[PDB]
RNA sequence: CGACUCUUAGCGGUGGAUCACUCGGCUCGUGCGUCGAUGAAGAACGCAGCUAGCUGCGAGAAUUAAUGUGAAUUGCAGGUUGAUCAUCGACACUUCGAACGCACUUGCGGCCCCGGGUUCCUCCCGGGGCUACGCCUGUCUGAGCGUCGCU
RNA sequence: GCCGCCGCAGGUGCAGAUCUUGGUGGUAGUAGCAAAUAUUCAAACGAGAACUUUGAAGGCCGAAGUGGAGAAGGGUUCCAUGUGAACAGCAGUUGAACAUGGGUCAGUCGGUCCUGAGAGAUGGGCGAGCGCCGUUCCGAAGGGACGGGCGAUGGCCUCCGUU
RNA sequence: AAAUACCGGCACGAGACCGAUAGUCAACAAGUACCGUAAGGGAAAGUUGAAAAGAACUUUGAAGAGAGAGUUCAAGAGGGCG
RNA sequence: CGCGACCUCAGAUCAGACGUGGCGACCCGCUGAAUUUAAGCAUAUUAGUCAGCGGAGGAAAAGAAACUAACCAGGAUUCCCU
């Protein structure tokens, strides 16, 4: 159970905290998992998706083994666009099609100065919590 | 009237500025709702008071 | 639109209901000290006759015995993996396993007022000093602890 | 004012004025007609600023 | 003659814009407002019409000094200081 | 050359106003364009140049109003802009002093009769 | 034979019940308990590249700084030395309104000091600062065949 | 998304109340588009002419006008470029509709500036109270001037505004 | 000072309640469209789909209206569309 | 006639500080109905309630007795049970 009586177990509010939200904490409701050799490496499991991260789809018509690549993150609509994940519209000219990022998996991280800062903080609270209770 | 106050002229000027139809890129957006406008005023039917 | 057009009347569109509801209804009741007392001895003796406990569905056909008792080393278990292994020893896991099945969606408005997933009652456990026993069971559905 | 306006057309394009008539439109802004001097020229200064 | 012939003798106004409530209801000959009594030092309002008061109280308009008292309140009316630099 | 406001602060008081009055002519031609003819590189630029000025007008004041409130820092009377200010009926409250005060008799009654510490036994 | 008249069924019209969904109400509880001459609540007019309404904001006008967040906003075009987003502590807020020079026609004044006609030289066109009632503490100028005083 | 068995709980069963709200019939392609004399022939724009546009005929208003210009009141309806959905009780090429784009310049023509019947502050007085009565009536209600004189400005304190 | 009161305000947590003729007048540009000289009076109005993939090309027509192509699991879901 | 002290009373854009107005759900001070009950109705009832006017606060107001008693005496004020 949630015990703390300043948190709600209420449908209607929860969806109104979700569907009237901001353009900043929408970076980590749209986060997505690392692959099976970036769980083994950094000590980081999920992560916020970004601009030039590489990715597989895993669910829908468009799944399978192709490491494509993200072109844009359309926060206002809870969905990313990916390189060759696209389709042909009624005048010939192809569109993009969007994928929510539960249904995706990262395959190359954009590694900046400030991105490595979320990677090496999350390899402390996983490792104090593991060490303190073992 | 042709003669007027500075004040009343200013009043009738706010209203023209208003009464003219929507620009339709306002219903090309994301989540939008507005079909057209029904606040549009026409001088033979309704009257402004004043 | 609204004009010359029905106003107060349990018949009217808009317009009051018949005998509006009041907070100062009698929401509670009381009982004697010795009928809330009379009715525990009754709920205790019928949870023994073992032909009664079956008819509350429970999954007892393999339970060693009785009204079941245990050494005082169950009061201090904080782990559920100890308390699950423990529930399989005494041969009553099958009642939890009836509880895992029993989980489902409900019928009705119930839903839109957040009483959504419903499910069965299981075994329930009675103890003298909570030394950790609440932590070890409290995640396994269907279990009440009870001092 | 008229008096105010007449120095603002004077002290930014450099140019001396004859007279500055005004009125106020049904949309509600002030529109000043600015006569100019004979030694000065009107199509010529108009190019400098951009209105052609 | 009482009806519709005399409805055609109209070319004049009793009221106009008040300049406080702003409400076309300021009676020229008598010179106070019908809604607020403008010359009067306080307001007009009343306890026999309540749907009258709740067109028009502190929630209604902008609140433009007030909506930032409430916000300024809850830490401890902090004045003068500024947050630590970089 | 984007005007980043950190490095507009140390410079000298006058030198700004030259730079203010070039963003008031690096604008003015953008309301002739829009009116005459086209050009989005003219049209969207408008809304930088607004900001670029309101960046300059703020620095100017910040620092000036600073000058004053350090040119009245110890003084007893001082202008109405530059005083203690939060809430009206908080202004009128009594002072830190006027709520300390002890008369000699209460200084004397609290002297001999302050409150003890003790414990009953069982 | 045929039209028409009535019944029933199939498929179509017309209409928006019923069912299923819900970022909205209703009721109970807890906690704090903050408006104003330093210009409130309320009004009015203004502010977007494309923009009328709700929103948010004031000639610094969908906002400026700073602290935090760390790569958007998006309906189309154009534009990492910190985008966009929350925090709000430094800066700023048209005209009315208890509303304050006099008056409600957006009309007539008085007092000083500043830049221009200047070479204060009044009048002239601009820019700034004071010009409401009531009342308390004390300071200045005074009135009284009120009560006394000494030449 | 839902239902049976044992128990609980209630804003729990419609033909009707000239009952409430919404929708649809017969009557019915029926009543009807009748007040103030009147039209017709040719062309040219067009996918469409009894009605719009030009030209010719015959007519009415008849200067107490179906003529020319204003004040209240309306608030852009003024003017050109288009459109043919809806509206303008047959029709539209038309329109005071719709959509886009223009249009109201003053010392000498008004308001301001003075009073009229009348509206109304202060002194006073009435009042539990917001407030009311009263307007010359129980008020120390004039803040200005040409000169006489003391001592201070400005431009050669010469001569005068300025205290 | 405390033990008391709190259908206005600022934040919060629940419900053997109501579910769009209900529930607040207000689920939506509501104290908004509109009416009254003025005091005041005051509505109606939720739902394509998983995604716009919102039907290129042809053909009759002056135009709305159509015939065939086509997207979708479906148009027997075609922009007031369960 | 002058000079000086007091008392009672003018005027200032004199130096520095205060009041007005708002919201009003709970609190304090005033003023104050009739429908309706009596099977009619005038006293009674509604009710010191509705509407009116005034002043506040985070609570207000009350408050350490010109107090209850009739006892083998309780010992400011508010609040619940009785």
């Amino acid at each position: 159970m949630k015990f703390n009586p300043f948190v709600t177990s209420d449908r209607s509010k929860n969806r109104k905290r979700h569907f009237n939200a901001p353009s900043h904490i929408r970076r980590k409701i749209m986060s997505s998992p690392l692959s099976k050799e970036l769980r083994q490496k950094y000590n980081v499991r999920s992560m916020p998706i970004r601009k030039d991260d590489e990715v597989q789809v895993v669910r829908g018509h468009y799944k399978g083994q192709q490491i494509g690549k993200v072109v844009q993150v359309y926060r206002k609509k809870y969905v990313i666009y990916i390189e060759r994940v696209q389709r042909e519209k009624a005048n010939g000219t192809t569109v993009h099609v969007g994928i929510h990022p539960s249904k995706v998996v990262i395959t190359r991280l954009k590694l900046d100065k400030d991105r490595k800062k979320i990677l090496e903080r999350k390899a402390k609270s996983r490792q104090v919590g593991k060490e303190k209770g073992k | 009237s042709s003669h007027k106050t500075f004040r009343i002229k200013r009043f009738l000027a706010k209203k023209q500025k208003q009464n003219r139809p929507i620009p339709q890129w306002i219903w090309m957006k994301t989540g939008n709702k507005i079909r057209y406008n029904s606040k549009r005023r026409h001088w033979r039917r309704t009257k402004l008071g004043l | 639109h609204r004009s010359g057009q029905g106003a107060f009347g349990n018949m009217c569109r808009g317009g009051r209901m018949f005998a509006p509801t009041k907070t100062w209804r009698r929401w509670h009741r009381r009982v004697n000290t010795t009928q809330k007392r009379y009715a525990i001895c009754s709920a205790l003796a019928a949870s023994a006759l073992p032909a009664l406990v079956m008819s509350k569905g429970h999954r007892i056909e393999e339970v060693p015995e009785l009204p079941l008792v245990v050494e005082d080393k169950v009061e201090g278990y904080k782990k559920t993996k100890e308390a699950v292994l423990l529930l399989k020893k005494l041969k009553a896991w099958n009642d939890i396993k009836k509880v895992y099945a029993s989980q489902r969606m409900r019928a009705g408005k119930g839903k839109m007022r957040n009483r959504r997933r419903i499910q069965r009652r299981g075994p329930c456990v009675i103890y003298n000093e909570d030394n950790g026993i609440v932590k070890a069971f409290r995640n396994i559905p269907g279990i009440t602890l009870l001092n | 004012n008229k008096h105010q306006i007449k120095q603002a057309v004077k002290k930014l394009y450099d140019i001396d004025v004859a007279k500055v008539n005004t009125l106020i439109r049904p949309d509600g802004e002030k529109k000043a007609y600015v006569r100019l001097a004979p030694d000065y020229d009107a199509l010529d200064v108009a190019n400098k600023i951009g209105i052609i | 003659t009482k009806g519709t012939s005399s409805f055609g003798k109209r070319r004049n106004k009793t009221h106009t814009l008040c300049r406080r409530c702003g409400s076309k209801a300021y009676h020229l000959q008598k010179s106070t407002c019908g809604k607020c009594g403008y010359p009067a030092k306080r307001k007009r309002k009343y306890n026999w019409s309540a749907k009258a008061k709740r067109r028009n109280t502190t929630g209604t308009g902008r609140m433009r000094h007030l909506k930032i008292v409430y916000r300024r309140f809850r830490h401890g009316f902090r004045e003068g200081t500024t947050p630590k630099p970089k | 050359a984007k005007i980043k406001a950190r490095d507009l602060r140390g410079k000298k008081k006058e030198e700004l106003l030259k730079q203010l009055d070039d963003l008031k002519v690096e604008l003015s031609q953008l309301r002739v364009a829009k009116v005459t003819g086209g050009a989005a590189s003219k049209l969207s630029k408008i809304r930088v140049v607004r900001k670029s000025i309101a960046r300059v007008l703020t620095v100017i004041n910040q620092t000036q109003k600073e000058n004053l409130r350090k040119f009245y820092k110890g003084k007893k009377y001082k202008p109405l802009d530059l005083r203690p200010k939060k809430t009206r009926a908080m202004r009128r409250r009594l002072n830190k002093h006027e709520e300390s005060l002890k008369t000699k008799k209460q200084q004397r009654k609290e002297r001999l009769y302050p409150l003890r510490k003790y414990a009953v036994k069982a």
